[PDB]
């Protein structure tokens, strides 16, 4: 298991901040939509888990709001990377929320990680892939703990 | 003078504050539609004379709004180089002379709508500098109209 | 009314107040310190997230979740259908907690004061902020 | 052509180049200087905008109109119906100029020569795709 | 009509500040007394308008207090020149107050402007006359609007 | 008693707090933010000058008029006949507005706190400021 | 030492704070009359020995107050150049030796009234530095009295 | 002579020169250096204050007394009865010195030579008038 | 009037003020600003040189002509026959302007108000004498 | 352009080098007489048309030389503010239009004599910048002549 270092966190926070649209939801929705399209392509069964947010129509307001929630959740976690005591509470919170969704499993987080790794180089300038991979693991593993 | 170098710098700074890194590229349509709403109320000009009939739900009007805010942006950002600004305004003047029903008074109303909407989204706006510099812009666009 | 021009001002000022990750905690603390001063009985609602030590890891994570929720709503103010879906979920997350109706106007006052303190008073518009914050809490409260 | 993600890279990189340029007139003149240096035959097309002196008010004003138009288009890449309407307007404005494919190609090379020299990070492919979206809409 | 530019406002605010006595009323009274003496010399009928403040005895406490009020009003307006939104509210306030005084007319403001133009070069070092004239017009016209 | 030495200290400290035009608004805001916090019902008295948004142009002009009025009085503290004529006019401008008597001590507390915050606590003299502010409001209130 | 360079600098700074740009030229009379009031109470010296009989409504006494505050100002501002200050004090000493009824104790009382009034208008005043430097001044003015 | 407005200019300009001088002793010595350079015959009048060495404690003390007196007078220009009394006191102090008009004139030239070299703005006339007010009161 | 030694002081001090001014236009405009502030009635005399806007090209050009003339005169103070001829030329140029003694006096006060604010050292008397030499030659 | 800001700065710097602290106020006559000698040789204009008949031993001509060098100085030192310079040149143009026998060609010859004499006393002179800026000056003074 490769550690998400101080340097990695700086790289990830930089890439994430530089690509962020701070006042409008459109960009974060586009990012998440691409992530979910990749996730569902890789794991067709995973889409069923999202029936409660209209995943069948990814352009729907229902699904777009889910996209906002997921990207916000990741944004909050990324911004906590330099305060890991706080990060741990946040990841435990997200973990509880995912434990409450029947069928969500640790394996899905590996596929989600593949999806972000595919999408982030398409939205982020000078994207640091190794730092992203290590720090996404730090975050994802905290959420998937207990499932 | 009227719209001095200092006045121009304030106006450019304030327009840049409205269209800052967060807002630039996403807010032009909303700003522009608001400018047109104020302009229609103050000028009495028919929305029907505009592409898409002034309907904000029409892509033809939305593209017109994009063009107008961009023309304003170009003129504003050139306020400190008067010879260049004069040329930009002369080009815009020629474009409007080729359009029936554009009056000097209406050009003034649109320029004042730009100022008034800026002051609504940026309450600290230097309303005097905006008045002087938008009057210079209106004089150029509305020349002979 | 949270008008188109109001939403533009609120979006821009929120992005200034929240847009850089460091000092998100500073904005959050301004809110809670004010809210708990004006409404001490509200502190009890946050027992599960260690609200007696707002500086604790548990409360700080809660505070940052709250700011993230406000950010989602501000980012979507121009997209009413998405905003409504966000507020619907926030409503589900706030119901059956015994939150008094009065807690919401108090939070709005605290949040607006915090943003004002962060971006400065001379560019601030209280009407815009009140109008738009009220649209938000109207969908959460209940 | 010019997908939603490519648009993010182009909008961001335009913001960091044109959007942060301290001298917008110089940035815009540089674009045309590069165009003429790439394709010498293109210069004569601009005889109506004072091109004999690239530092003239007349020519500078033309350059600013062009980068202003690039700016307004890049801002609407994600709004298909609006940008299509705006591109059609621009196509009308260029129709009488008897331009050819080589002219649009040279302009793309000019854009992609100037922009990255103002940046720490640049994505060649996204820029090629989104320039193509714009050029195709203006050329007809 | 010549505009009161950003540069003019800086010049006026500088001249005004440099001549200001911040803790004592004597100097501002002397300034206003000279302005009124000039005003009354130029327009003998104008003095009657000031019967309610003992203009007949310009050395009286009654008239000296009026002098303090007028110079304070101008000081407040001058200090608002860089915030014209606020300035407009102040000038509208002063306008209402002058509208309430029977006989006060727009023409009187032209004479008052002549009086300040005569007096300010006698109290202000490196006095910028053109900037003063343009910015005094900005202020005076706001007060005289509606009369 | 607002003694000769008290007037000297108040004049000097007022000139520091108010003497430079920029940040007059900062002094004013300190007063109103405090006064309206301690006496929320006072805010209603300022409806004509948009007191719900103290940052509004209408209220900011009012605030600056108030500071100008205080400046006139401070500048004339050593000239009782002129001070009395200034206070007489201020009295006329405040009567028949339904201003409660309690509003004046509240304003004095707010103004003194604002000046103290601006010039610093270590050189401040509360007795002098209270004595001299009380002379001023005694002439206005009624 | 007593009234060191550092003590002198503090005293000069504090006197400058009292007589700053706002207050200098307007407050000397009030400061001076207050100093005399404290001095008369502590010293028991008759106001009748002064020009205008110590009456603050008398221009002759007001001019005396102007002179005293100015003499104090000159001495204070010279505290960091002891040889010059010594000379200023020797001149003042000669002036007071030519006046019947000036005692060393009274000179001390006046110097302490300067310090005490300064501390009333400037509550942060360094009362020790003022005590040491005013004692040096009093020793010079009151020499042989 | 020296009207209420002229007094404002002189008080303000004195404040900005003498009032802001970092080295008051040097400022004051400069005044007398200028006086002696204007009117060489004036120097001998100061034989009782160590004038042979202008850097002496004795002469420096004299110079400081003089600019201190200028300061206290300028501060009271607007208080007619007080300044008249103070000027009469100074006239008494100068009476035994057998000065003439040329001496007072030279001192005025000295004052008006030193003061403006410490300023960005200077009003020659106001200074001439208010110097005249002071000189006339001291000369008798 | 304006002896050979006085000329040394004035030439040297002019060199250090006008001669070292980084903004000659501003220096020259300041002279006229001071003139009008000293004597308000003088301003109307300049109605033919755009005086309504003191920052105009027309008025600035006038101011530069005037300080240029002061410069050329000060340079020739020691060449009696030449300066007399040049002063006579200037007198001819001013003859139709119906100036009076008060106008020349006010200009002298303006010169002596501006010059020392650019200097560390100034000699009031030498300047009064040499200004008188110039003014007398121009007034006739 | 012709006589750009940069060209003007070089010309001003070089004229300042010739008329530096050592030479200013003492060398104008010699420079000027030399300029006139070159001008008379190149232009064929009669010295008799000038005050003192162009005789350097005549005070009337020496004063004329003083005036010409000073006029040149004023114009040169204003080269970086073209609107002001244009006004100075227009005034000079009016003065020469009122004088019989001043031709455009002669004005050009005098301006070139200024440049040529400068290059003789300052061998490093930027002869191109001088040519361009003196041509601008000559065009203004000689307008319509
Ligand atoms: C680092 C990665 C992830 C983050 C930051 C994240 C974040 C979130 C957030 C903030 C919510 C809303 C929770 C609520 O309101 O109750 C959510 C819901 C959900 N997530 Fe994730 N998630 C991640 C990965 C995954 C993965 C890998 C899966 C499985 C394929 C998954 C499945 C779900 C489901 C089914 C919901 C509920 C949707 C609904 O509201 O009906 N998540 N997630
Ligand atoms: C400050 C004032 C104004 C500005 C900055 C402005 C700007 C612009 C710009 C940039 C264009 C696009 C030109 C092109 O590319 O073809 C335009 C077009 C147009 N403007 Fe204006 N305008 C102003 C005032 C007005 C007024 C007052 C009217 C109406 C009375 C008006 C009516 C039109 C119309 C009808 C078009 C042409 C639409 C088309 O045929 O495509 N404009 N304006
Ligand atoms: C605009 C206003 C508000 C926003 C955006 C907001 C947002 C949030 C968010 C995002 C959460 C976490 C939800 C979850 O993941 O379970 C939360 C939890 C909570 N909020 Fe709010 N909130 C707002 C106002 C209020 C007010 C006014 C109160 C009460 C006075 C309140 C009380 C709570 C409580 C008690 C929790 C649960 C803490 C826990 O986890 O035990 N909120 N809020
Ligand atoms: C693909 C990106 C391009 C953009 C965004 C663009 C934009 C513009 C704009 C905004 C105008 C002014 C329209 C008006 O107001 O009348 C213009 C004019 C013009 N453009 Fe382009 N243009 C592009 C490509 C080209 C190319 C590739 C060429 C030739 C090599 C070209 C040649 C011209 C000419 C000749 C004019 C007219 C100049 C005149 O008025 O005489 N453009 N363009
Ligand atoms: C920019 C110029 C002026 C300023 C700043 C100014 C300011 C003021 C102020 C602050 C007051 C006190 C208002 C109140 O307490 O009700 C006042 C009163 C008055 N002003 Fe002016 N004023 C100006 C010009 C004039 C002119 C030109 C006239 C007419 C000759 C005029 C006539 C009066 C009168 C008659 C009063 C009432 C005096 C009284 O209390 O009986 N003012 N002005
Ligand atoms: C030292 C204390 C105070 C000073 C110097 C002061 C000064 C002023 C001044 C200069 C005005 C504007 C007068 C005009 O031009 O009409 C004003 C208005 C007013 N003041 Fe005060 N004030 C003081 C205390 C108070 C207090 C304690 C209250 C109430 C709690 C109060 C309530 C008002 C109101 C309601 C107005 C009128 C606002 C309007 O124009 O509608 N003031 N004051
Ligand atoms: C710190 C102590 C003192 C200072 C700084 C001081 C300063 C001065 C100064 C500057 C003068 C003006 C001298 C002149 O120009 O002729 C003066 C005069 C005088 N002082 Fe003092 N003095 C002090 C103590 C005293 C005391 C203690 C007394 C009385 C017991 C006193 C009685 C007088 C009198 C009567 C005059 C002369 C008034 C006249 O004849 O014009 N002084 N003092
Ligand atoms: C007009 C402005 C002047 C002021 C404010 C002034 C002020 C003074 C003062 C304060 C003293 C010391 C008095 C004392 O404590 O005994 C003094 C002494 C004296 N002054 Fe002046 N003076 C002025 C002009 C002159 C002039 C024009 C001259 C001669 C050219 C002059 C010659 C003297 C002499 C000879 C003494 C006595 C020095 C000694 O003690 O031996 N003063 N002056
Ligand atoms: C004593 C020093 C003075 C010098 C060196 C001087 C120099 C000059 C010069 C060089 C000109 C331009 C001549 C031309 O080329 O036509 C001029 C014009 C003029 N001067 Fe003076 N002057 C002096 C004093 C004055 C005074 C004291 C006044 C009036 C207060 C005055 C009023 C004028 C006027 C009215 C013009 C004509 C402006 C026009 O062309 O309309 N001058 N002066
Ligand atoms: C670069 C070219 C020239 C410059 C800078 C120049 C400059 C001047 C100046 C500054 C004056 C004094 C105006 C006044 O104050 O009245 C003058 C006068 C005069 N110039 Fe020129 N000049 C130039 C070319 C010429 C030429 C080419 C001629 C002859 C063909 C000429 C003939 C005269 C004459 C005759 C006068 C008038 C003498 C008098 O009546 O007092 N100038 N010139
Ligand atoms: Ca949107
Ligand atoms: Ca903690
Ligand atoms: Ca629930
Ligand atoms: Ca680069
Ligand atoms: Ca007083
Ligand atoms: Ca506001
Ligand atoms: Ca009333
Ligand atoms: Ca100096
Ligand atoms: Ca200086
Ligand atoms: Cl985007
Ligand atoms: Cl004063």
């Amino acid at each position: 298991s490769s550690c998400c270092s101080s340097e990695d966190r700086a790289n990830v926070m930089h890439n994430w901040d530089a690509a962020w649209s701070a006042a409008y939801s459109d960009r974060r929705v586009a990012l998440a939509q691409a992530v979910f399209a990749s996730l569902f392509s890789r794991d067709a069964a995973a889409q069923g888990l999202f029936s409660g947010v209209s995943a069948d129509n990814p352009d729907s307001a229902d699904f777009r709001a889910h996209c906002v929630r997921v990207v916000n959740g990741l944004d909050v976690a990324i911004n906590m990377l330099n305060d890991p005591a706080v990060l741990n509470e946040q990841l435990a919170h997200l973990s509880a929320q995912h434990q409450a969704r029947a069928g969500v499993a640790a394996a899905h987080f590996d596929v989600m990680a593949e999806a972000f790794a595919e999408v982030m180089p398409q939205v982020s300038s000078c994207f640091s892939s190794d730092s992203w991979n290590r720090c996404f693991a730090r975050i994802a593993n905290g959420i998937s703990a207990g499932l | 003078e009227c719209c001095s170098r200092g006045d121009a710098e304030v106006v450019i700074s304030e327009w840049d504050q409205v269209f800052n890194a967060a807002m630039a590229g996403s807010s032009e349509s909303a700003i522009g539609v608001a400018i047109f709403d104020v302009f229609f109320t103050s000028s009495g000009v028919s929305p029907s004379m505009f592409p898409g009939g002034g309907d904000s739900s029409s892509a033809e009007f939305l593209a017109q709004v994009s063009r107008v805010i961009s023309g304003a942006d170009i003129a504003i950002n050139s306020l400190t180089n008067r010879a260049t600004c004069d040329s930009l305004l002369s080009h815009l003047n020629a474009q409007h002379k080729a359009i029936s029903g554009v009056t000097g008074a209406a050009v003034t109303h649109l320029s004042e709508a730009i100022s008034s909407v800026v002051a609504q989204v940026l309450p600290s706006a230097h309303i005097d500098a905006w008045g002087y510099c938008m009057a210079y812009i209106a004089a150029g666009i509305g020349a002979g109209l | 009314d949270c008008t188109s021009l109001n939403r533009l001002l609120v979006k821009r000022q929120w992005a200034e107040a929240y847009g850089e990750g460091t000092n998100r905690e500073l904005l959050g603390n301004r809110i809670w310190e004010d809210l708990f001063a004006n409404m001490p009985d509200a502190r009890g609602l946050f027992s599960r997230v260690n609200g007696n030590d707002i500086d604790s890891s548990e409360f700080q994570a809660h505070s940052l979740r709250v700011l993230g929720g406000l950010d989602m709503c501000v980012a979507s103010l121009d997209d009413v259908p998405v905003l409504n879906a966000l507020l619907a979920r926030l409503n589900s997350q706030h119901d059956s907690r015994g939150i008094p109706a009065a807690g919401y106007p108090a939070f709005v006052a605290s949040a607006i004061s915090a943003v004002r303190a962060t971006v400065g008073a001379r560019s601030f518009d209280n009407d815009a902020w009140n109008s738009c914050m009220n649209q938000i809490v109207s969908g959460i409260s209940g | 052509v010019c997908n939603r993600l490519e648009q993010i890279l182009v909008k961001t990189q335009w913001a960091q180049s044109y959007g942060e340029a301290e001298n917008r007139a110089a940035f815009s003149r540089d674009l045309f200087s590069e165009l003429f240096n790439i394709q010498g035959s293109s210069r004569a097309l601009f005889s109506g905008v004072g091109v004999d002196d690239m530092n003239s008010a007349a020519f500078t004003a033309h350059c600013l109109r062009v980068t202003g138009a690039l700016n307004r288009l890049i801002s609407q890449l994600d709004q298909q119906a609006t940008i299509n309407a705006d591109l059609a307007h621009l196509a009308g404005q260029h129709a009488s100029r008897n331009l050819d494919a080589s002219n649009f190609a040279a302009m793309g090379q000019a854009v992609m020569s100037v922009v990255p020299t103002h940046l720490d990070c640049f994505n060649q492919h996204a820029w090629g795709e989104c320039y193509e979206r714009i050029a195709s809409g203006i050329s007809g």
